[PDB]
């Protein structure tokens, strides 16, 4: 039954170009994003999702910047530092 | 026969392992559990959240 395949792109069957990724910014977005982006390290992370578009990802982007510092600081902190 | 071993293996469903302790070897009723643990509010993010740095703490400074 295996039938052996001979076949593998390492990029359709691990990392898949998501939209998001892979998207130049184009010359006005970026104005959008440098205004309206508190940290722009979160734009990469989507959890979704989540298109369309742009006008989603900047409140993906702040809500998770809002939920990282609240909590995450305080558990990792905690929890290593001793 | 073993808390530890049972306990071990099954890090999972610790819960249930205090909840049977809780059970038989002390002397509390197997009612007075049943409505607390069906009258929780969920945790919502918020609640959850606040317990969560509380508990943070005190473990912390309890010496």
């Amino acid at each position: 039954a295996g039938r052996l395949d001979n076949g593998f792109d390492v990029f359709k069957d691990t990392i898949t170009p998501t939209r998001w990724n892979s998207h130049i910014w184009t010359p006005e977005e970026l104005e959008k994003i440098r205004t309206e982006v508190k940290n722009p390290a979160y734009i990469n992370v989507v959890t979704g999702g989540s298109p369309e578009n742009l006008d989603d990802l900047i409140k993906l982007a702040n809500e998770n910047f809002e939920n990282d510092s609240r909590a995450a600081e305080a558990g990792l902190g905690a929890k290593l530092s001793a | 026969a073993d808390p530890q071993l049972i306990a071990a293996l099954y890090p999972d469903q610790a819960e249930l392992f205090l909840t049977m302790d809780m059970m038989d070897k002390q002397g509390i009723d197997p009612q007075v559990i049943l409505d607390a643990d069906r009258l929780t509010v969920k945790r919502s993010k918020e609640q959850r959240f606040e317990d969560d740095k509380a508990f943070e703490s005190a473990l912390n400074a309890s010496k």
